[PDB]
Parts: C-alpha cells; structure tokens; sequence
DNA sequence: ATCGGATGTATATATCTGACACGTGCCTGGAGACTAGGGAGTAATCCCCTTGGCGGTTAAAACGCGGGGGACAGCGCGTACGTGCGTTTAAGCGGTGCTAGAGCTGTCTACGACCAATTGAGCGGCCTCGGCACCGGGATTCTCGA
C-alpha cells in the first residue's frame, strides 16, 4: 500500500532491555517516535548553526557533541557526550 | 452556515477545566471570559492551519497541519 | 556487518545518515556523526522508558499508556526541562493541590 | 436529613479530575465550534477526523495549565476564588497580550 | 486683530522624588550598572567553566546591556503582580510570582 | 575575584526599578536581585563559552555572547548580529 | 552593456546578493529565479516602513540623526511593529515611558 | 584587509527616498543591519521549513509570499506581499 | 472528642473482547569497494588589542536619622456561590449511504545549476566640516506649607 518509515522497532528493541516484560501501546509509541523526531531536529539544526558560525561545511562528531552540550541539561548532557564518545571510539575500531 | 457555537462551550465544561488545573470556587463572571480566551486561541492556530493548508492546494484540514500551526507557535503536541 | 551492530548500538546508523544528508543540515555529513546521534537518540529513549516503565508498574499494569509517559517526564527534573513545551497527548496533570486550599 | 459542607465536594472533584486522561468538554459541541470558526477563512473547509481531536486535546491542555496559573494570581490578592481579573493578569505576564 | 505666535528647609513629601526619578529615568538611555564591577562579576562567573578567557571587550558591554534589559523587564511584571495584591511595595513573593508565571522556574 | 556580586549595588538596582516603573520598593529585593541576575549570568556565560571554546579559540567574542542570547530566546541587536 | 538584477525591479536592495545568501545558506536544493527579488522587495518595505517611523520620531524630537532611542521609539510606538520585535532588545534604545494610574498622586 | 559586508549603503539608499534630509547614525545603522539580517533569517528559514513539508525541491516565489504571510502580523502582511508581488511583475516583464 | 450512621471509595472475583505481539513475504535502502578532489589540518609570522599598572579627581556609594505613609490584622454585612433535586435536551452511539478529494503514476518540458570572460559596483582608506554635546543664563511649572 504505502510505506512509511518509522523508529518502532528500535523503541521496542530498547524497551526490551530496560524492562524485559513491558509493552508499550499504540498512542504511546506514537508519542515516543514524535520524541525521537523533535529531539533529532533539535540537535541537527542546532549542529547546522553551529557549523555555519565557524564558516565550515563538514558536520563532524565535534559539532554533534557541542550541540548535545548546548542542548540538553545539565547531568543529561554528561551521560549523552559519555554515550556518544564511547560509540564513536567502539565504531572507529 | 453556523453561528453562536460558542455558546456549546457549557458552564460544567469550563467548571470540570477548572477543577482538573485545580480551582476550587469559580466565580460567575468567569465563564464568558474564558469563552473569550479560547476563541481567540483557536482563531489563532486555525489561521495558520488553514494557511498551511491552502499553500499544499488541498480542501482538507490535515492533522499534520493542526500539529505545524502548534509547533510553529512553540506548543508542541506529541501523538499525531 | 551492518553499522549500527559495529557501534554496540540499536538505532539505525545508517538511516540517521541518510537523514542528515538528506534534511539539508551541511554541505557534507562527517563520518561519525550519525553514529553520535544515534548513540545520543538511544540513550535519550532508553532514559525515558526506563522511568516510563517504573510508573506504569507501581500502577500494577504491563502497558505504558500515555499517562505513564506524563508521569515518568513530569516527576523528573531535567527530563521536564528538555520536554518543557510539549504537551503530551492524553497525558493529564500531575495530581498537586494548593495547601492553602485543602482544609 | 445531610448534606455535605459547602466547599468539600469540590476538592472531591479535584481528585477525581486530576486523576483520569478522559476530554472534558463535549466532543460534537466542540467540532461544530472549530468548524464554524474556520468559516471566516475560507468555506469549504473538510477538517480531517483526527486534525479536531487534535486541536481539542491541544485548546485543553492550554485552558487546564492557565488555570493552573489563574489559582496562583487569586492566591495572591489571599484570596480563594479565581475572579476575571486574575485571568487577564495571567495572560498579560507570559507575554500573550 | 493681531499676529498670533508661538512665544513672546524644605522636604518634598515621600514618593513624590521617586515618581519624578521614574520620570527622569523612562526617558533617558544609558546604563545604570557601573562598568568595572560587572566586568568583573562577568570575569569571576566565566572562571568555574574555563581558566583563563580573555573577554573582548566588546562582549561584556553585550552582556551588560541583555543584563539591564531583562532586569528593567522584570520588574514591570512584578509591579503588575504588587498593584494586583491591592499595594504599592514590591516584595520579593512578587518577583518569585512573576518568575513563577512567566516560566523560568516551572 | 571572589565575591564580587556585591558589585551590583543597591543604588543600581533602585535605578533598574525606578526604570522599570515601580515606585516603592520593599528592603528585601536587593538579595533576590542578585540571585535572578547571577542566574541569568551563569545561564548565558555558559553557552557564550561553549560557543568560544568549540571555535579552538580563547578570547569571548561578541558574536558568542549574540549567540548565546539568540538561543535563549532574546535576541540583542547592535552587536554585529 | 550590464544592467544590475535589483534595477529591473525598482528595487534598492541587492538581489544578485540576497540570491548569493539564498544559495550558500543551506536553505534548500534549489533556489526559484523570482525568489530573491521577492525576499528582497519585503525587505527593503519592512526597512523603509520602520525608517519612516524613525525618521518622523527624530524630527518630533527636533534632532536631524536617527539615533536607536529613536528606533526604539518607533518600534514600541507601532502595534504591529511591536509584535515582530516582541523578543528583541535594541541596544542603547531605553524604554518607553510609561507610569501605572494606581501610583500617580489624587 | 579582508573585506566584510553589510546592507550599510542600501538603508542609506532607502532612507534618502523616505526621509530626503535626515542622516542615521552609526549605532542605529548596524542596529538596522542586523535586524535586515534577523528578518531575512527568519523568512528563509520559514520558507525552507514549508518547501520540505511539501517535498518540493525548491524555494521558490511562493514558499516566501505564504512564509511572509505567516510571520508578519495582521496588516504588514497584506503591504509586503503587494510590494513584493509587484516588485516580481516588474521584473519578469523586463 | 465521641460515636452513629451515611455516603463514597477501594478490594477482589468473573468474563469478554480487540489490540497488541508474533510470523511471512518481498521490495529497496543500506553496505562494500574504488577514485578524485577539494576541504581542512599544520607551520610561519605579524601586528592588534587585551592585560597590567599608575596617578588624579570627583562622581557616586555608604551611613545615619527622622517620620509619615503603607502593610497588615481584625470585624460585620450580605451577597453570590455551592449542593441537592427534579426536570428537560441533545450527546452519543449504532447503522446507511455517498460523493468529494486525497493520493499515486506516467509523459513532457520549462527552469535552475554550472561554467567562462568581464567589468563596474562597492569596499577600504583619506579628509573634512556641520550636527551635536556642553555650558551658561534667562524664563517657566510644580509642589508644599500657610
């Protein structure tokens, strides 16, 4: 019919791991895909300015994590930084 | 056409409104004042949904549209 | 080898990539910003159903409902400011009376 | 015979409000007002089933949260009831007016 | 019929000098905050995020204008908020209302 | 440079509310004051320096500081913006 | 010989630069050929209809220079000026007078 | 030196045909150039937001009336979008 | 405070569906490999402008005091709001019908990116004088005590 994409599965596929015998329903698996976009072009835009201040191009690692820094609160912002460096460091090898 | 819906908006309505944000004795002159404040709300974010809409050429007020005309006045809404 | 398995993570690398190529962000993508961001998304989801869960069991269900998702982002404190305009379908209000009210 | 004080059946209602999920104001009422308020933009207006839902849910939780603050403002004057000019100072010092 | 033109101790009782310093100040525009203590109430708040900035010196001038134009702001609300409760005196409930109301503390 | 908040004094602050309209003041105002200013600072430098350490470079420009404030919703025109 | 984009158009701004901006900014794939002569007629309106104020308030004031009091005057004066600029601070502009009727003396 | 621009000359331009005597300043220049930049942000961004809604490619004449028309208030929309409209007239046949 | 009861709410068993969770095909978005090229990293260097220090001066801050206006507490009056009961009324629900208009696909072409040569608009550096800030001395208004 028509294909929409949507981030479900890994909703789940991480609900599946905080709590193995949980589920979550319809409404609220709409809500969180609506929070997994907002959160996203958040930290995209934000990125995208802050390349566009230093007068560069490239969207690196460097620019997400600024912008994680800028966004996000305070102790939310030292385990994101801390999640992310850590992938980063467990992909480039 | 229709004309003087407003008045749907009922005094138990606004009373139960109230009552959820937590009032416990609503005065009587009340009623008409938030009567007012929620036309002017709605007016507000309908216009920009059915700017929205207009600019796509459609004759349908979408969901998406309702929840754009919401973003863009820094109210977010999460479930459409 | 797909690669999101070769960071350790769930979210999709290479959808996070194709969307910041394609949403008109730069010119060109770095190499290891969608696997930041989708790190980030991860944690993000994960700290939120997390306190999610924990509500909608100590309500004694097996289903997280909207009202549960309210509850979890509200009773935070750095949650409730990162979600401070939102308002969350069928969410409610967090139950609190004015102690000059109560008798 | 009896007859509950004046004034305790309302904190009654509070709990009992604060507690569910469900839409206060009629639903049919509602539709009928935002389709007759869309009528001075254009006419042939077809406003999508789940697009007024929608703009209900959302013209709920503004009304709820700026009682939420109407209450604050009557708490003010020390007062208990929430009359008209408490609104209208309400909405002045967010900036909406 | 003529040529029409256009031309030709003491204690003031209190309140009557702060409704003519209102006056005096509503229409003037320059800063009310010294200069070198906010520069350094700036350097000293800038030391707990990184050691040794250097502050052009055209930044701390930006943030001392921001730093009156929120204030100034602020204190209008509050006003509002004390003619509200039937006063005149600004109490500091008044500003943690309006702080409250306005969405910076939530 | 330690304790230099005192630095906004209380005839500032008079000034501020006499520009802000008010006419009586209270005598407690003037520790609130400071608190919501220091809040404001803090709430500002930190983006300002975010801003200026991400560049590589150790000198707050201007345009940090319009940056910062930008971000927070109050723009400032008249400062390179 | 040449003949400059933005005098085609009775237009005073630049529309060979706003169609520059438009292009390097990351706005968008493609940038229609009208869009930038009409951003740039909006732009010059907006900046004429705000001048004119200013202009009219600086003559009002018996000054000859437009100085950013008087643009502050001229935004915060207009009604729909004012909700386009509800967020912004205009540096050096002070703030319009303006003093409650619960304190002025009976 | 490195050479920067601004919109310095043309709301000089602009304020020799509103006002023919009068003469800005230089702090209410710079205050005039960087609301010309803010208010260009705005629209752009705005217009780019509306022509991915669509999944259109392009921002184009149209985007920017309905993007000038959400931004501006009430009556200023109405005047930029005629002097804009007819600014595009003007040039098209020319 | 003490009961007595009367209303409301919370607890637990029965049962009943419909929405969530799982397995299936299958279609295209993601992964691998390789190349070319320009964007970013790195070394040199230069000069701007930030920091630091110092002396004068004088504007502004600090302190103390007298008292008058304002905040706050305490009472009576009365009305307008809540609670309960008997009415009306239209919301809601189910079921039918139907037609507008969203949505998707193929064909064609008009339009914007790209590239080359160029040339004049505007940008930086130089004067320079008129608008504006400053000062002084009138008139002119406003507040307050009598």
């Amino acid at each position: 019919k028509t294909r929409k994409e949507s981030y479900a599965i890994y909703v789940y596929k991480v609900l599946k791991q905080v709590h193995p015998d949980t589920g979550i329903s319809s409404k609220a698996m709409s809500i969180m895909n609506s929070f997994v976009n907002d959160v996203f072009e958040r930290i995209a835009g934000e990125a995208s300015r802050l390349a566009h201040y230093n007068k560069r191009s490239t969207i690196t690692s460097r620019e997400i994590q600024t912008a994680v820094r800028l966004l996000l609160p305070g102790e939310l912002a030292k385990h994101a930084v801390s999640e992310g460096t850590k992938a980063v460091t467990c992909y480039t090898s | 056409v229709l004309r003087d819906n407003i008045q749907g908006i009922t005094k138990p309505a606004i009373r139960r409104l109230a009552r959820r944000g937590g009032v416990k004795r609503i005065s009587g002159l009340i009623y008409e004042e938030t009567r007012g404040v929620l036309k002017v709300f709605l007016e507000n974010v309908i216009r920009d949904a059915v700017t929205y809409t207009e600019h796509a050429k459609r004759k349908t007020v979408t969901a998406m549209d309702v929840v754009y005309a919401l973003k863009r006045q820094g109210r977010t809404l999460y479930g459409f | 080898k797909t690669r999101s398995s070769r960071a350790g993570l769930q979210f999709p690398v290479g959808r996070v990539h194709r969307l910041l190529r394609k949403g008109n962000y730069a010119e060109r993508v770095g190499a290891g910003a969608p696997v930041y961001l989708a790190a980030v998304l991860e944690y993000l989801t994960a700290e939120i159903l997390e306190l999610a869960g924990n509500a909608a069991r100590d309500n004694k269900k097996t289903r997280i409902i909207p009202r549960h998702l309210q509850l979890a982002v509200r009773n935070d404190e750095e949650l409730n400011k990162l979600l401070g305009r939102v308002t969350i379908a069928q969410g409610g209000v967090l139950p609190n009376i004015q102690s000059v009210l109560l008798p | 015979p009896h007859r509950y004080r004046p004034g305790t059946v309302a904190l009654r209602e509070i709990r009992r409000y604060q507690k569910s999920t469900e839409l206060l104001i009629r639903k049919l009422p509602f539709q009928r007002l935002v389709r007759e308020i869309a009528q001075d933009f254009k006419t042939d207006l077809r406003f999508q089933s789940s697009a007024v839902l929608a703009l209900q849910e959302a013209s709920e939780a503004y009304l709820v949260a700026l009682f939420e603050d109407t209450n604050l403002c009557a708490i003010h004057a020390k007062r208990v009831t929430i009359l008209p000019k408490d609104i209208q100072l309400a909405r002045r010092i967010r900036g909406e007016r």
